[PDB]
């Protein structure tokens, strides 16, 4: 993370949906931040979880990516991840990202479609 | 697969097949490991798995392969051993004698194999528990003969006796009858003469040997009992106290056999001995000095490099030291001769107070506190530890832990914040540290004042400015709160104050003021009897919080609003008065400027604000002045109110708006606020808003109902349903807050219950389970609470609408609806209580129902269940007992008694239930003694099942008996026969029926327990 | 590598599984399905001395399910016993507990955890609580639902097995992540997949976050 600008970080929940039972699983908690590469001038989400410092998730923020609401929550966003690598090879999720304010949860949107832009660039 | 062949018994043993499954299990991984776990518990689990024991042991190469037949012994030992044939018991007993002499006699064996030797003494002593002293009567002195033989063999055989007693005196109260715990202990102490004997003789002729330590550790268990002449009559602690504490392998072990000597019951008024438990501390504390550490060693940075056994030494020297000196430090001080080791010894624990270590500074804390709450007392006794106590003022105001008040941290990236959450465990730290502050504070008033104001002297002109000491000190400045004088406090606090406001004009940026606002905070809220006294200061200071209420620094925000509350607990009197030079009493302009005020705070923190308002209001007792200042603190919530009830009562539609879901909870919110301060006070303000609450109840229960029916049960889990179910809650909270504190029951009952049962109870039978809300059982609970006994038809009404349609969500399995469950049973148990003709009252059907339902809370491991079913149960008992020889108490005996009796058993013998015992015994007791006093005047078994004239008491004896002949068919007839006649005998004596009880729980574990343990008295 | 083995250890509904699920995929499993015997799982921490790899033994404690007992400790190198704050019972089992641990592992280092701090009605009382004194045994208050504490055993007995009181978890290394596009065929399936959680509410929306 030494070649990266911080564009955003924001306190969150993340959870992963697991399919197979058919659950929301808590993934980790800790600080969110959305880091564009100072060399390739590409924006990933990298977060990492309070204490033990674990990577929870670590993905590029997609283009093709798009927020949606959860029918419990006024304050999260759910969407399918196609490559994090927080655990190791790369993965397909669905995730759910909680905040903890709706204030916070519509500016993680608006930070997430700036950062897509970027990406597209 | 392959590693399955070995649960095959109709085949030969494998025994290389055996040594790999095993070794699949401890070595491998993954799958595999997996695999090989299930297969070896299987293998272990088969009832024949002992006869391969034999086996296992002489011809595997696999050292946990033999552990695992260990166990496999070892439960057929605790389990079955009066199952098996004679001769079996002689082999096994035979073939773990032989194995351990085996591996004791092979040194490599010996060396390297101490897990698996373990074990087998833990086996043989397995058998000892079983056959010993009256089948085998010379185990102890073979033992000691044969320890000359072999210094290996000796060795082990300290280990055996180690664990014996144990076994014995540490762990038989849970695991033996009182009986055989008795003839164990009595076998063990008419032996121990010559088991001393040994031990002595070995600890005389060596000096440092893992045969030393060995028997230094079988002595450490000894000392749990034995009597004190074995210790005082012998050299044994010239030896303890100089030759072992001088090599380290030995210090660990003998400084913990001097800990328990320090403990060891001894005569009071003995010279001698006296004498005897000064020269102990002497020589090890000369010991220490000389070998281990001076007493100026900075054991602080000892602990901190954690080289080898360091912290657990430095650990055991606290547990050492505090031990003694709390029993003993009285030996040391009227002697001038002894004076320089009771200092010494002090001055080791302020060192050791001064170690990085939570836990153990709890340990030293402890001691300090013992200490300085005696020499409070104890005439002449202070000025002997003035330069400790001085010492150990400085320890704690440096080691002060943030208050549970203090709401700001420093983050990782240096930065003042607010707490993420709360620092739940340093509380009781806390407090124990403030208590022995406080004695400090009290025992020289003039040294704490001059440390405090000299290290504040010291934060202003800069010379040790930091947070952490400023932190530290002013925690400690606010928590001796109480210590001095009024006079004295007076002065001192504002010298304090003063400095703190120095401070702060000099130090700059937002971290600095909201570190120096924080601890300003915490001790003027400390100090509310110098607020009292000094108005302008206090009236300077609310404003000042009012400020803060406005910063954008979150934790100085909601500390203030804490502090103001915390302050206004105190002083709300000062605020309700006109005070001189005022215009006014502070509580009008308060409330005039509420809106401002408040106007940056969230929610939560308005509430607050309002409550410490209501508690202030409460203050003025002549009821039209507290009436019109209620009137004038609800202005904003009413008129919020007032619209919203026009609006919605235009438009259920308005009512769907989120916005006004979150204005209409708000305004709930602060109503409960203020009436947990008021309570019966807040009557006239619950009366203007009542009738139109439970309308509005109504409509959002519509409103629920509607969205489930179009949605789904998804509906529940939305923002709008949750906020809807919210107002319902408060609404709820708002009423059981209320009915809780009235004072005025009849008003409670003419006006409030008749229209809060017809909006509450129906919406709740007719809901769907998921829509149903707990919180109605909880008002209910109050309801009953307060004035059931003034409204029996009211009462039938809850019952009819609650009962069985929660039952019925709650009887299905144990975890499902929570909430319902757990406040199911407190309302059940409070009409049992108040209203008990409300149950009288239903039909036989719902009564069975009732039944069922208090034997269903039995089964719950869920304490807060558990405890109210028992209770329930007791308690319906006595409610029948009361109603005397009559028509209904005769039916239920007949339809009930053995059910109870029964279900009672049931959760008391299954293993599953051990929290609740003590109350199954209770209600088991009570049961029994109803027919053992010839209380049921009815005939609890039907006609012909017995003769004519049968007592209850013969029947009651005949129907257990055959009931635990088939619960429990590996029990002898003879067994049952003799705990039932102790039981019946002992049902007026609680804690021998308990034992005798206990003393069941352990025969049922087991085969052949003897009849003749039920005679224990 | 620097591997050890821990063994975990307690009464039956402590907390132990559901204190190492929350170590190793970060949920909260709020169901309790008994451990049968033994569940082994490894757990790698990042520290400033490099990995640690803990293997650990998550035992069952209820007796009728306990397996292999006191067998599942051999050759452990560190442990934790567990207890619940909310049960009484629970602690006066702790003694029974490192007993049977002790005489299969005399010299290891050992912490003691009580669980569930998050519950409101607090039954073992912090001052209660001193049986680890005399044990050379650490103690915590966890909390493996508010993560309270969660992380203080295991840094702790890093420590100590590494032989560093210094020792600190550090931030793992965060490699680029990859640039990947969802394959047309599949974008049917992920509609529907995506629905589901959509419609599927997240757990404990009452809390901070
Ligand atoms: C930083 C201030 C700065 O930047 O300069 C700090 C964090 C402050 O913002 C916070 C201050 C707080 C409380 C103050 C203590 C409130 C001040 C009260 C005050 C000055 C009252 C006056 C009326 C006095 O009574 C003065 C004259 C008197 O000297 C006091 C200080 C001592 C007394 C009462 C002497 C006596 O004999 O009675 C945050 C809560
Ligand atoms: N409130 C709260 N509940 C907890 C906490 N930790 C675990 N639980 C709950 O306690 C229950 C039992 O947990 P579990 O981990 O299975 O216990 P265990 O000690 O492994 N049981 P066993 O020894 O039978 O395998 C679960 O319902 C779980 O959600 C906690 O910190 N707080
Ligand atoms: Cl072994
Ligand atoms: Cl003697
Ligand atoms: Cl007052
Ligand atoms: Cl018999
Ligand atoms: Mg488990």
């Amino acid at each position: 993370e030494e070649d990266e600008e911080v564009l955003y970080k924001v306190r969150a929940k993340l959870f992963r949906f697991d399919k197979d039972a058919k659950e929301w699983k808590e993934r980790g908690t800790g600080d969110c931040k959305f880091l564009k590469n100072k060399k390739t001038n590409k924006v990933r989400i990298l977060m990492r979880r309070d204490k033990t410092l674990k990577i929870c998730a670590n993905h590029i923020i997609a283009p093709e990516y798009t927020l949606k609401p959860n029918v419990g929550s006024d304050r999260s966003w759910v969407y399918a991840c196609t490559a994090d690598i927080a655990e190791g090879e790369a993965e397909a999720f669905t995730f759910a990202i909680r905040f903890g304010s709706k204030e916070n949860a519509d500016k993680f949107k608006e930070e997430f479609e700036k950062a897509q832009e970027i990406n597209k660039k | 697969g392959a590693m399955e062949g070995i649960l095959d018994f109709s085949n030969d043993l494998d025994i290389a097949l055996l040594d790999q499954v095993v070794s699949t299990f401890y070595q491998g991984s993954g799958v595999q490991q997996k695999q090989a776990q299930e297969i070896l518990t299987k293998f272990q689990d088969n009832p024949d798995a002992w006869q391969k024991a034999d086996q296992i042991l002489q011809f595997s190469t696999n050292p946990q392969s033999k552990f695992i037949a260990l166990s496999i012994l070892d439960k057929l030992i605790t389990r079955k051993w009066k199952l098996l044939p004679n001769d079996h018991r002689i082999g096994i007993r035979n073939f773990v004698v032989g194995m351990i002499i085996s591996m004791c006699q092979d040194d490599e064996v010996f060396k390297t194999q101490k897990n698996l030797i373990n074990k087998s003494d833990l086996t043989l002593v397995q058998i000892l528990k079983q056959e010993w002293p009256q089948n085998w009567p010379e185990f102890i002195p073979e033992l000691i003969g044969s320890s000359s033989s072999s210094v290996n063999v000796c060795e082990n055989n300290m280990i055996v006796l180690k664990l014996l007693s144990e076994e014995v005196f540490d762990f038989s109260a849970e695991q033996m009858t009182q009986a055989k715990a008795l003839h164990l202990k009595n076998s063990m102490s008419k032996e121990f003469e010559q088991i001393f004997k040994l031990c002595f003789q070995v600890l005389e002729q060596g000096a440092s040997s893992s045969l030393i330590v060995a028997t230094l550790e079988s002595l450490l268990r000894y000392l749990h009992w034995i009597p004190y002449r074995y210790i005082y009559e012998t050299n044994i602690l010239e030896l303890l106290s100089t030759k072992f504490m001088t090599s380290p392998d030995t210090r660990a072990i003998t400084l913990k056999c001097l800990t328990e000597v320090s403990n060891l019951k001894i005569p009071q008024d003995n010279d001698l001995i006296k004498r005897q438990t000064v020269l102990f501390f002497q020589n090890t504390l000369q010991q220490i000095a000389t070998s281990v550490m001076p007493v100026t060693a900075d054991l602080k940075a000892t602990y901190a490099n954690a080289n080898g056994n360091d912290q657990s030494f430095l650990q055991d020297l606290a547990m050492f030291l505090t031990t003694y000196l709390a029993r003993n430090r009285a030996l040391l001080e009227s002697d001038e001769s002894l004076r320089e080791l009771l200092l010494n010894a002090h001055q080791y624990l302020i060192q050791l107070s001064k170690i990085e270590e939570r836990e153990l500074f709890k340990t030293t804390l402890d001691y300090w506190h013992n200490l300085v709450a005696d020499l409070f007392y104890e005439p002449l006794k202070k000025h002997i530890y003035e330069e400790i106590c001085s010492q150990l003022r400085l320890v704690i105001i440096e080691n002060m832990v943030r208050p549970e008040e203090v709401l700001v941290v420093e983050n990782d990236e240096g930065e003042i914040v607010r707490e993420f959450v709360k620092e739940s465990d340093t509380i009781q730290l806390y407090k124990s540290e403030r208590e022995v502050l406080v004695y400090l504070t009290h025992l020289n008033v003039i040294d704490t004042e001059e440390i405090m104001i000299s290290k504040l002297a010291r934060q202003i002109d800069g010379s040790e400015w930091s947070w952490h000491n400023i932190n530290t000190l002013s925690w400690a400045i606010g928590s001796i709160s109480g210590t001095m004088s009024e006079d004295t406090e007076k002065r001192f606090v504002v010298t304090v104050i003063k400095d703190l406001l120095d401070l702060c004009v000099k130090k700059r940026g937002k971290d600095n003021k909201a570190v120096v606002a924080s601890d300003i905070m915490y001790v003027v809220g400390q100090y509310p009897r110098f607020l009292k006294a000094h108005w302008n200061f206090l009236r300077t200071v609310i404003l000042k919080l009012f400020e803060f209420m406005h910063e954008t620094h979150e934790g100085v925000q909601d500390m203030a609003c804490d502090t103001f509350i915390k302050i206004v607990q105190k002083c709300k009197y000062h605020f309700v008065i006109q005070q001189p030079r005022e215009s006014e009493p502070f509580i009008q302009t308060i409330i005039r400027d509420i809106q401002k005020t408040t106007a940056d705070l969230q929610p939560q923190q308005v509430h607050t604000f309002y409550k410490a308002c209501g508690i202030i209001i409460s203050e003025e007792r002549s009821v039209a002045e507290r009436n019109r200042l209620l009137s004038d603190l609800m202005q904003l919530p009413n008129m919020a109110w007032d619209t919203i009830v026009e609006q919605s009562t235009a438009n259920p539609t308005l009512l769907l708006d989120s916005e006004t879901v979150k204005i209409i909870a708000n305004i709930i919110k602060t109503n409960v606020a203020v009436c947990t301060s008021m309570g019966a006070d807040f009557y006239p303000q619950l009366g203007h808003i009542y009738y139109n609450m439970l309308q509005l109840y109504r409509a959002v229960s519509s409103m629920i109902s509607a969205q489930v029916a179009a949605e789904g049960l998804i509906a529940t889990k939305t923002p709008k349903v949750r906020g809807l179910r919210t107002i319902k809650k408060e609404i709820l909270k708002l009423v059981e807050t209320y009915i809780s504190k009235a004072r005025n029951l009849d008003d409670v009952v003419k006006v409030l219950v008749e229209p809060l049962l017809n909006a509450v109870l129906e919406d709740y039978m007719n809901n769907v389970p998921d829509a149903r809300d707990a919180e109605v059982l909880n008002c209910m609970t109050t309801v009953v609470e307060k004035v059931g006994h003034m409204i029996p038809q009211g009462v039938i009404l809850i019952l009819q609408s609650v009962f069985e349609c929660t039952l019925d969500m709650i009887n299905k399995d144990f975890t499902e609806y929570p909430e319902h469950r757990v406040e199911f049973y407190k309302l059940l148990k409070v009409i049992n209580e108040k209203s008990f003709a409300a149950f009288l009252e239903l039909p036989p059907a719902a009564f069975k129902l009732f039944v069922d339902a208090i034997c269903w809370a039995f089964k719950h491991n869920n304490r807060d269940v558990e405890v109210n079913g028992l209770q329930i149960a007791l308690d319906l008992v006595k409610n029948i007992e009361r109603m005397g020889n009559v028509p209904f108490a005769n039916e239920f005996h007949k339809n009930y008694f053995f059910i109870f009796v029964s279900e009672t058993f049931f959760v008391l013998t299954d293993s599953d239930h051990k929290s609740g015992f003590s109350k199954q015994a209770l209600l088991l007791m009570k049961l029994i003694s109803l027919v053992y006093d010839n209380k049921i005047s009815v005939p609890l078994y039907q006609e012909a099942e017995v003769p004519q004239g049968t007592s209850n008491q013969v029947y009651l004896s005949q129907y257990l008996a055959n009931m635990l002949s088939n619960a429990f068919p590996h029990l002898t007839s003879e067994q049952i026969a003799s705990f039932l006649s102790a039981l019946t005998k002992q049902c007026k004596d609680l804690v021998v029926f308990k034992g005798t009880l206990r003393d069941f729980l352990v025969q049922i574990k087991e085969v052949g327990g003897d009849p003749t343990d039920y005679l224990f008295a | 590598q620097v591997q050890f083995k821990l063994v975990l250890v307690g009464d039956g509904g402590t907390g132990k599984t559901t204190f190492v699920k929350r170590h190793l995929t970060g949920e909260f499993e709020k169901k309790y399905v008994a451990t049968l015997g033994v569940e082994v799982h490894p757990l790698v921490f990042h520290t400033n001395r490099g990995p640690i790899k803990f293997n650990v033994w998550d035992t069952a404690g209820q007796e009728k399910f306990g397996g292999l007992r006191d067998g599942y400790y051999i050759q452990a190198q560190c442990a934790i016993i567990m207890f619940d704050v909310t049960s009484r019972v629970t602690y006066k089992n702790v003694p029974n507990w490192h007993r049977d641990l002790v005489r299969v592992c005399e010299n290891i280092p050992i912490v003691l955890c009580g669980n569930k701090v998050d519950i409101k009605d607090r039954k073992v009382k912090a001052k209660s609580i001193v049986f680890h004194r005399k044990k050379n045994l650490q103690y915590y208050d966890i909390s493996a639902k508010s993560n309270y504490n969660f992380e203080k055993p295991f840094l702790w007995l890093a420590r100590k097995l590494i032989g560093d009181p210094n020792l600190e978890f550090v931030a793992m290394p965060a490699l680029a992540p990859p640039e990947v596009v969802m394959d047309p065929a599949l974008a049917a399936q992920y509609e529907h997949d995506l629905e589901v959680a959509q419609t599927t509410a997240l757990p404990d929306e009452d809390d901070d976050l």
